[PDB]
């Protein structure tokens, strides 16, 4: 049925080597900065707009 | 002659070695000063201890927060 999946930790340095390119090089939640989720439904309420942030 | 005072803070600043120049530009508008720069031992982070005033304070650590994307930190 393929449903549960368990392997071993060079399988998953491999595929994390190999997936380089569509993965981000963050470590820490010091990113996003005021540019979450919950700082988007606070401009949200107040009807401000963040820079880069939508509208 | 009477004068008005008003209170310094004094301001510690917790960011990578990279940062730092962004750090001493964002304080050069508030007028501040910067008096310490130091490496931390065992550690690539450094702190810059300055003083500020309080009446500039306001929006400081978002400042830093904003400009150096989130790495410097301060109290």
């Amino acid at each position: 049925t393929y449903q549960r999946w368990q392997f071993t930790l060079p399988m998953m340095s491999t595929l994390y080597r190999l997936a380089n390119q569509l993965l981000t090089d963050l470590v820490d939640d010091n990113y996003f900065y005021l540019f979450d989720l919950k700082a988007f439904f606070t401009s949200k309420a107040l009807n401000m707009a963040i820079p880069g942030g939508p509208k | 002659t009477p004068r008005l005072m008003e209170p310094y803070y004094f301001v510690e600043v917790q960011a990578p070695a990279d940062c730092v120049s962004a750090v001493y530009t964002v304080l050069a508008r508030r007028r501040g000063h910067v008096t310490q720069d130091a490496p931390i031992p065992g550690s690539p982070l450094y702190t810059i201890k300055a003083f500020i005033p309080a009446i500039d304070s306001f929006g400081f650590e978002t400042d830093l927060r904003t400009h150096t994307q989130g790495q410097a930190f301060s109290l």
